[PDB]
Protein backbone atom coordinates (compact mmCIF):
# COMPACT_ATOMS: atom_id res chain seq x y z
CA UNK A 1 0.00 0.00 0.00
CA UNK A 2 1.88 3.50 1.34
CA UNK A 3 3.48 0.62 3.27
CA UNK A 4 7.05 1.15 4.92
CA UNK A 5 7.63 5.15 4.38
CA UNK A 6 7.37 6.28 8.27
CA UNK A 7 5.20 9.77 9.08
CA UNK A 8 7.45 10.95 11.39
CA UNK A 9 10.99 10.42 9.47
CA UNK A 10 10.69 9.25 5.83
CA UNK A 11 7.60 11.79 5.05
CA UNK A 12 9.34 14.60 6.50
CA UNK A 13 12.73 13.99 4.96
CA UNK A 14 14.22 13.31 8.19
CA UNK A 15 17.02 10.67 8.78
CA UNK A 16 16.34 8.17 11.87
CA UNK A 17 19.74 8.19 14.35
CA UNK A 18 21.46 5.01 12.76
CA UNK A 19 19.83 4.11 9.41
CA UNK A 20 22.73 5.31 7.54
CA UNK A 21 24.36 2.12 9.41
CA UNK A 22 22.02 0.04 6.83
CA UNK A 23 22.89 1.78 3.87
CA UNK A 24 26.70 1.76 4.30
CA UNK A 25 26.27 -2.11 5.11
CA UNK A 26 24.35 -2.52 2.00
CA UNK A 27 27.67 -2.31 -0.23
CA UNK B 1 17.35 -6.60 23.00
CA UNK B 2 20.32 -6.80 24.55
CA UNK B 3 23.01 -3.67 23.80
CA UNK B 4 20.51 -1.84 22.04
CA UNK B 5 19.12 1.59 22.49
CA UNK B 6 15.85 3.80 22.95
CA UNK B 7 14.61 3.60 20.02
CA UNK B 8 13.07 7.78 18.53
CA UNK B 9 9.53 8.49 19.00
CA UNK B 10 7.63 6.93 15.57
CA UNK B 11 10.55 4.91 14.36
CA UNK B 12 8.86 1.82 13.97
CA UNK B 13 5.14 2.80 13.97
CA UNK B 14 4.58 -1.24 12.88
CA UNK B 15 5.54 -2.49 15.91
CA UNK B 16 2.84 -3.86 18.12
CA UNK B 17 2.62 -5.98 21.31
CA UNK B 18 1.08 -9.01 22.15
CA UNK B 19 -0.74 -9.75 25.35
CA UNK B 20 -2.21 -12.72 26.91
CA UNK B 21 -5.47 -10.90 28.22
CA UNK B 22 -6.04 -13.17 31.11
CA UNK B 23 -4.10 -12.38 33.59
CA UNK B 24 -2.44 -9.24 31.30
CA UNK B 25 1.07 -9.94 30.48
CA UNK B 26 3.50 -8.89 27.45
CA UNK B 27 3.79 -11.97 25.50
CA UNK B 28 5.48 -11.09 22.59
CA UNK B 29 6.43 -8.36 19.96
CA UNK B 30 4.74 -7.99 16.62
CA UNK B 31 4.38 -6.46 12.98
CA UNK B 32 1.44 -3.98 11.69
CA UNK B 33 1.48 -5.30 7.57
CA UNK B 34 -1.87 -3.56 6.81
CA UNK B 35 -5.04 -2.04 9.11
CA UNK B 36 -6.54 -5.22 10.09
CA UNK B 37 -3.71 -7.24 9.89
CA UNK B 38 -0.68 -8.63 11.91
CA UNK B 39 2.12 -10.42 11.60
CA UNK B 40 4.14 -12.38 15.13
CA UNK B 41 5.75 -15.37 15.86
CA UNK B 42 3.70 -19.32 15.93
CA UNK B 43 5.84 -20.09 19.52
CA UNK B 44 3.99 -16.90 20.64
CA UNK B 45 0.90 -18.35 20.72
CA UNK B 46 1.47 -21.92 20.40
CA UNK B 47 3.92 -23.72 22.38
CA UNK B 48 2.59 -27.43 24.05
CA UNK B 49 5.71 -28.17 25.55
CA UNK B 50 5.62 -24.95 27.97
CA UNK B 51 1.75 -25.33 28.08
CA UNK B 52 0.90 -22.81 25.57
CA UNK B 53 -2.30 -22.93 23.11
CA UNK B 54 -3.59 -19.66 22.76
CA UNK B 55 -6.83 -18.35 20.73
CA UNK B 56 -8.82 -15.52 19.75
CA UNK B 57 -10.03 -14.96 23.43
CA UNK B 58 -7.50 -15.02 25.27
CA UNK B 59 -5.09 -12.28 23.56
CA UNK B 60 -5.18 -8.83 22.89
CA UNK B 61 -2.89 -6.30 20.84
CA UNK B 62 -1.48 -2.68 21.48
CA UNK B 63 -0.19 -1.06 18.28
CA UNK B 64 1.43 2.45 18.66
CA UNK B 65 3.29 2.62 22.01
CA UNK B 66 6.49 4.27 23.10
CA UNK B 67 6.97 3.45 26.63
CA UNK B 68 6.66 -0.07 28.24
CA UNK B 69 4.35 0.44 30.67
CA UNK B 70 3.07 4.46 30.66
CA UNK B 71 -0.33 5.20 29.12
CA UNK B 72 0.31 7.53 25.90
CA UNK B 73 -3.42 8.98 25.31
CA UNK B 74 -4.87 9.39 22.28
CA UNK B 75 -1.49 7.77 20.61
CA UNK B 76 -1.60 3.93 21.36
CA UNK B 77 -4.76 2.20 20.29
CA UNK B 78 -6.06 -1.26 21.81
CA UNK B 79 -7.55 -3.93 19.81
CA UNK B 80 -9.37 -7.35 20.46
CA UNK B 81 -8.35 -10.67 17.44
CA UNK B 82 -10.96 -12.21 15.50
CA UNK B 83 -8.89 -15.05 14.12
CA UNK B 84 -5.47 -16.37 14.86
CA UNK B 85 -3.63 -18.65 11.54
CA UNK B 86 -0.53 -20.72 12.71
CA UNK B 87 1.77 -21.92 9.63
CA UNK B 88 -0.13 -25.75 9.40
CA UNK B 89 3.43 -27.21 8.86
CA UNK B 90 4.74 -25.43 11.88
CA UNK B 91 7.58 -27.61 13.63
CA UNK B 92 7.15 -26.95 17.63
CA UNK B 93 8.88 -30.50 18.29
CA UNK B 94 11.95 -30.10 16.12
CA UNK B 95 13.47 -27.05 15.76
CA UNK B 96 10.60 -23.91 15.70
CA UNK B 97 10.62 -24.38 11.46
CA UNK B 98 8.09 -22.35 9.92
CA UNK B 99 7.44 -20.17 13.43
CA UNK B 100 5.59 -17.74 11.53
CA UNK B 101 1.60 -16.60 12.58
CA UNK B 102 -1.20 -14.31 11.26
CA UNK B 103 -3.54 -12.40 13.68
CA UNK B 104 -6.67 -10.91 12.15
CA UNK B 105 -7.60 -8.08 14.23
CA UNK B 106 -11.84 -7.55 15.07
CA UNK B 107 -11.11 -3.70 14.27
CA UNK B 108 -9.13 -2.17 11.76
CA UNK B 109 -6.73 0.22 13.29
CA UNK B 110 -6.47 3.80 12.25
CA UNK B 111 -2.88 5.02 11.09
CA UNK B 112 -1.79 8.15 12.47
CA UNK B 113 2.00 9.09 13.02
CA UNK B 114 2.65 6.64 15.37
CA UNK B 115 0.78 3.63 13.79
CA UNK B 116 2.05 2.61 9.62
CA UNK B 117 2.12 -1.10 8.32
CA UNK B 118 5.45 -2.23 6.98
CA UNK B 119 5.97 -3.95 3.45
CA UNK B 120 6.39 -7.61 2.91
CA UNK B 121 8.90 -8.06 0.23
CA UNK B 122 8.72 -9.13 -3.02
CA UNK B 123 11.16 -11.15 -5.26
CA UNK B 124 13.51 -8.61 -6.07
CA UNK B 125 13.64 -6.80 -2.88
CA UNK B 126 14.50 -10.27 -1.00
CA UNK B 127 17.25 -11.22 -3.75
CA UNK B 128 18.45 -8.33 -3.55
CA UNK B 129 18.51 -7.50 0.43
CA UNK B 130 18.96 -10.82 2.56
CA UNK B 131 22.23 -10.71 1.60
CA UNK B 132 25.24 -12.02 3.93
CA UNK B 133 27.42 -8.85 5.75
CA UNK B 134 24.22 -6.20 4.96
CA UNK B 135 22.48 -5.19 8.45
CA UNK B 136 19.19 -5.30 9.12
CA UNK B 137 17.14 -3.46 12.55
CA UNK B 138 15.47 -5.28 15.34
CA UNK B 139 13.09 -3.78 17.84
CA UNK B 140 11.00 -5.19 20.79
CA UNK B 141 10.03 -4.60 24.38
CA UNK B 142 11.71 -7.62 25.31
CA UNK B 143 14.74 -9.06 28.42
CA UNK B 144 17.77 -6.35 28.57
CA UNK B 145 19.93 -9.17 29.47
CA UNK B 146 20.11 -13.26 29.40
CA UNK B 147 18.19 -14.23 32.88
CA UNK B 148 15.64 -6.38 33.12
CA UNK B 149 12.84 -4.88 31.04
CA UNK B 150 12.90 -1.60 29.54
CA UNK B 151 11.02 0.84 29.67
CA UNK B 152 10.88 2.10 26.50
CA UNK B 153 11.36 -0.02 23.35
CA UNK B 154 14.62 -1.57 22.14
CA UNK B 155 16.30 -1.58 18.72
CA UNK B 156 19.66 -2.61 17.30
CA UNK B 157 21.47 -3.11 13.68
CA UNK B 158 22.70 -6.54 13.33
CA UNK B 159 24.02 -8.29 9.95
CA UNK B 160 22.93 -10.88 8.23
CA UNK B 161 25.34 -14.23 8.44
CA UNK B 162 25.89 -16.32 5.63
CA UNK B 163 24.55 -19.36 6.18
CA UNK B 164 27.29 -21.95 7.07
CA UNK B 165 28.56 -19.57 10.07
CA UNK B 166 24.88 -20.68 11.25
CA UNK B 167 24.88 -23.77 10.32
CA UNK B 168 28.17 -24.31 12.27
CA UNK B 169 26.78 -22.06 15.44
CA UNK B 170 24.26 -24.45 16.61
CA UNK B 171 23.64 -28.15 16.39
CA UNK B 172 19.85 -27.73 16.23
CA UNK B 173 18.85 -28.52 12.68
CA UNK B 174 18.48 -25.17 10.96
CA UNK B 175 16.34 -24.90 8.02
CA UNK B 176 15.95 -22.31 4.75
CA UNK B 177 12.75 -20.94 6.42
CA UNK B 178 15.23 -19.61 9.21
CA UNK B 179 17.88 -16.48 8.76
CA UNK B 180 20.52 -16.05 11.34
CA UNK B 181 22.08 -12.75 12.23
CA UNK B 182 24.46 -10.73 14.59
CA UNK B 183 28.20 -9.81 14.91
CA UNK B 184 30.89 -12.50 15.03
CA UNK B 185 33.59 -12.66 18.37
CA UNK B 186 35.91 -10.62 15.78
CA UNK B 187 33.75 -7.59 14.69
CA UNK B 188 33.72 -6.19 18.43
CA UNK B 189 30.23 -5.28 18.35
CA UNK B 190 27.62 -6.46 20.09
CA UNK B 191 23.71 -6.87 19.95
CA UNK B 192 21.08 -10.15 19.96
CA UNK B 193 17.01 -10.25 20.37
CA UNK B 194 16.15 -11.97 23.58
CA UNK B 195 13.57 -13.70 25.37
CA UNK B 196 10.51 -11.95 24.66
CA UNK B 197 11.53 -10.27 21.35
CA UNK B 198 10.01 -13.45 19.75
CA UNK B 199 7.03 -11.74 16.46
CA UNK B 200 9.38 -8.63 16.37
CA UNK B 201 10.21 -7.33 13.47
CA UNK B 202 13.77 -7.80 11.30
CA UNK B 203 13.50 -4.44 9.11
CA UNK B 204 16.01 -3.94 6.39
CA UNK B 205 15.61 0.03 4.28
CA UNK B 206 15.40 -0.25 0.80
CA UNK B 207 17.73 1.84 -1.16
CA UNK B 208 15.95 1.22 -4.28
CA UNK B 209 12.60 2.98 -2.58
CA UNK B 210 13.57 4.09 0.80
CA UNK B 211 10.69 1.48 1.98
CA UNK B 212 10.99 0.02 4.72
CA UNK B 213 10.52 -3.96 4.24
CA UNK B 214 9.85 -7.04 7.16
CA UNK B 215 12.42 -9.71 6.10
CA UNK B 216 12.36 -11.43 8.98
CA UNK B 217 10.47 -13.00 12.53
CA UNK B 218 12.66 -13.14 15.53
CA UNK B 219 12.24 -16.63 16.51
CA UNK B 220 14.34 -18.01 18.51
CA UNK B 221 18.33 -18.53 19.93
CA UNK B 222 20.34 -19.93 22.72
CA UNK B 223 21.43 -17.37 25.26
CA UNK B 224 21.31 -14.05 24.13
CA UNK B 225 24.06 -11.97 22.65
CA UNK B 226 27.18 -14.71 23.45
CA UNK B 227 29.83 -14.81 21.74
CA UNK B 228 30.20 -17.32 18.32
CA UNK B 229 26.12 -17.46 18.69
CA UNK B 230 23.92 -15.83 16.17
CA UNK B 231 19.69 -15.13 17.10
CA UNK B 232 17.20 -16.92 14.57
CA UNK B 233 14.34 -15.49 12.59
CA UNK B 234 11.86 -16.61 10.13
CA UNK B 235 12.25 -16.08 6.50
CA UNK B 236 9.37 -13.86 5.68
CA UNK B 237 9.53 -14.32 2.14
CA UNK B 238 10.41 -17.79 1.93
CA UNK B 239 6.55 -17.91 3.45
CA UNK B 240 5.16 -15.03 1.87
CA UNK B 241 3.04 -17.12 -0.32
CA UNK B 242 0.93 -18.39 2.62
CA UNK B 243 1.03 -14.88 3.95
CA UNK B 244 -0.95 -14.10 0.60
CA UNK B 245 -3.07 -17.17 0.64
CA UNK B 246 -4.60 -16.64 3.59
CA UNK B 247 -5.04 -13.01 3.85
CA UNK B 248 -6.57 -13.56 0.28
CA UNK B 249 -8.90 -16.87 1.35
CA UNK B 250 -9.90 -14.70 4.92
NA1 LIG C 1 26.44 -13.67 19.44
Amino acid sequence: ADCGLRPLFEKKSLEDKTERELLESYI
Amino acid sequence: IVEGSDAEIGMSPWQVMLFRKSPQELLCGASLISDRWVLTAAHCLLYPPWDKNFTENDLLVRIGKHSRTRYERNIEKISMLEKIYIHPRYNWRENLDRDIALMKLKKPVAFSDYIHPVCLPDRETAASLLQAGYKGRVTGWGNLKETGQPSVLQVVNLPIVERPVCKDSTRIRITDNMFCAGYKPDEGKRGDACEGDSGGPFVMKSPFNNRWYQMGIVSWGEGCDRDGKYGFYTHVFRLKKWIQKVIDQF
